[PDB]
C-alpha cells in the first residue's frame, strides 16, 4: 500500500488568503523515464462524489479555477489555493496511481473564518398532519451564524427541558460561509396538548444575551 | 517504476 | 456529456449479498476501465477493483477478492459490482468512476453519484413527511423560512429536493439525527420572499430509495 500522509489535518483561512495542503507518499511516485509523477489531487463536499483538480501532480484539469495549482516530486506534494474563495469550503484528498492498490490520503479540511453573524431563529409548531399520527415534534431552526458553536435549549410552559430533543448542524454555508442548526423537540400528542408555552432559547456570541423564540398552543 | 494495471485509464506518452 | 448514474441506496442483512449498478452515457464504453471506490464513515476512500469495460478483465484489491465481483454489459453500457457475505461493516457510500483517463486523445474523470449501501438486522422504515408551514414565527426582514420534517425512517439516506430542482438558493437540507428508537429523522427548510407567499408554490420532493418512498408535500402558509 503506497500510504498517503496529507498535513494539515484541517486548516481555516479568511476569504482571499493563500492556502496550502501537504501529502506525502510512502514511497516515490516519480518515474525518470517520463518526468512524470502519478500523483492527483481531488476535491470533496458532502454528499458529492471528489471532484479532479490537479493530475500528473501539477497539470491542473481544463476547467478547474486558476487558483488551484500543484507542486512537487517523488515524496513530497503541495496544493495551493491562491486565494481561497467561499466555494473552496471542502476536503481536499492527495492520490496514486503509481502502483496497486490505488490510494488516497487522510484528507485535509479547508474551512473559512469570517465575521461573527448572529443567527436567525424561527420556531414552527407541530403539523395538524402530525398530530393525527399520536406524535409531536417541534423544530426550531438557527439560520446562517458564525462561529459555529451554539447552544439550544427547549422551555416547555416556562420549564427548560432535558432529554426529548435531537439537533444537528449544517456544513459550512458555500455562499457566505455560515452554519446553520435544526434542533426538534419530540413529544407526544398527549403531552404536547396538556402544555401552553413551547419555546426556543438560542445562546451565540453574536447574541448579547440569549434569545427566546416562543409560540402558544 | 509504475504498475501500468494499477490504472488501465493511465496512459501518458 | 460523460456520466456514470448508479442504482439507488440499499439495505441488505448481514451475510446477504448487494449488486450495485452502473449505468455509463456520453462516451464510447468499451474503451475504458471502470473502478469501484468506497467510502466509509470518517475512514479513507478505499479502492475495491477495476473492469475493463471491453474485455471484461478485472482486477480486485487484496482486501474484497474473496467477495467482490465486478461484470459489464456492453449491450447496456451498464458496469455493476457484487459484493458478497456482507458485514455490518461494508456500511458505506460505494461509487463507480472512471478515476484519472489520461491517454494522448483524454484528460477526464467521472464519478457515479454514489450508492448507500446499510448493512443491518434492522427493518427498513420509510419516513413520514411533515410541512414545516411558513408563519409569523418563521419570518424575519422580508425572508420567510419554511420546510419539510422527514420522520422516523431507516436506513439513510432520504434526499430532497425543491420544485423538483428548481428550488435551490437558501435550502438548507441537515444531517440526519438518530431517534432513541434507532430511527432517523431530518429536516430541510428553505427561505424564500415572503411578498409573494400568496402566488408561488413550494413542494419538496422526498426520496427513500430503501423503502420505495416517493412523496411531494406541498407546503402552504
Amino acid at each position: 500500500d503506497i500510504v498517503m500522509t496529507q498535513s494539515p489535518d484541517s486548516l481555516a483561512v479568511s476569504l482571499g488568503e493563500r492556502a496550502t495542503i501537504n501529502c506525502k507518499s510512502s514511497q516515490s511516485v516519480f518515474y525518470s523515464s517520463n518526468n512524470k509523477n502519478y500523483l492527483a489531487w481531488y476535491q470533496q463536499k458532502p454528499g458529492q462524489p471528489p471532484n479532479l483538480l490537479i493530475y500528473w501532480a501539477s497539470t491542473r484539469q481544463s476547467g478547474v479555477p486558476d487558483r488551484f495549482s500543484g507542486s512537487g516530486s517523488g515524496t513530497d506534494f503541495t496544493l495551493t489555493i491562491s486565494s481561497l474563495q467561499a466555494e473552496d469550503v471542502a476536503v481536499y484528498y492527495c492520490h496514486q496511481y503509481y502502483s496497486s492498490p490505488l490510494t488516497f490520503g487522510g484528507g485535509t479540511k479547508v474551512e473559512i473564518k469570517r465575521t461573527v453573524a448572529a443567527p436567525s431563529v424561527f420556531i414552527f409548531p407541530p403539523s395538524d398532519e402530525q398530530l393525527k399520527s399520536g406524535t409531536a415534534s417541534v423544530v426550531c431552526l438557527l439560520n446562517n451564524f458564525y462561529p459555529r458553536e451554539a447552544k439550544v435549549q427547549w422551555k416547555v410552559d416556562n420549564a427548560l427541558q432535558s432529554g426529548n430533543s435531537q439537533e444537528s448542524v449544517t456544513e459550512q454555508d458555500s455562499k457566505d460561509s455560515t452554519y446553520s442548526l435544526s434542533s426538534t423537540l419530540t413529544l407526544s400528542k398527549a403531552d404536547y396538548e396538556k402544555h401552553k408555552v413551547y419555546a426556543c432559547e438560542v445562546t451565540h456570541q453574536g447574541l448579547s444575551s440569549p434569545v427566546t423564540k416562543s409560540f402558544n398552543r | 517504476n509504475p504498475d501500468p494495471n494499477a490504472n488501465p485509464n493511465v496512459d501518458p506518452n | 456529456q460523460r456520466q456514470l448514474v448508479q442504482s439507488g441506496a440499499e439495505v441488505k442483512k448481514p451475510g446477504a449479498s448487494v449488486k450495485v449498478s452502473c449505468k455509463a452515457s456520453g462516451y464510447t464504453f468499451t474503451s475504458y476501465a471502470i473502478h469501484w471506490v468506497r467510502q466509509a464513515p470518517g475512514q479513507r476512500l478505499e479502492w475495491m477493483g477495476w473492469i475493463k469495460a471491453g474485455n471484461g478483465n478485472t482486477r480486485y484489491s487484496q482486501k474484497f477478492q474473496d467477495r467482490v465481483t465486478i461484470t459489464r454489459d456492453t449491450s447496456t453500457t451498464t458496469a455493476y459490482m457484487e459484493l458478497s457475505s456482507l458485514r455490518s461493516e461494508d456500511t458505506a457510500v460505494y461509487y463507480c468512476a472512471l478515476l484519472t483517463v489520461l491517454t494522448p486523445d483524454d484528460a477526464f474523470d467521472i464519478w457515479g453519484q454514489g450508492t448507500m449501501v446499510t448493512v443491518s438486522s434492522a427493518s427498513t422504515k420509510g419516513p413520514s413527511v411533515f410541512p414545516l408551514a411558513p408563519s409569523s414565527k418563521s419570518t424575519s426582514g422580508g425572508t420567510a423560512a419554511l420546510g419539510c420534517l422527514v420522520k422516523d425512517y431507516f436506513p439513510e439516506p432520504v434526499t430532497v429536493s425543491w420544485n423538483s430542482g428548481a428550488l435551490t438558493s437558501g435550502v438548507h437540507t441537515f444531517p440526519a439525527v438518530l431517534q432513541s428508537s434507532g430511527l432517523y429523522s431530518l429536516s430541510s427548510v428553505v427561505t424564500v420572499p415572503s411578498s409573494s407567499l400568496g402566488t408561488q408554490t413550494y413542494i419538496c420532493n422526498v426520496n427513500h430509495k430503501p423503502s420505495n418512498t416517493k412523496v411531494d408535500k406541498k407546503v402552504e402558509p
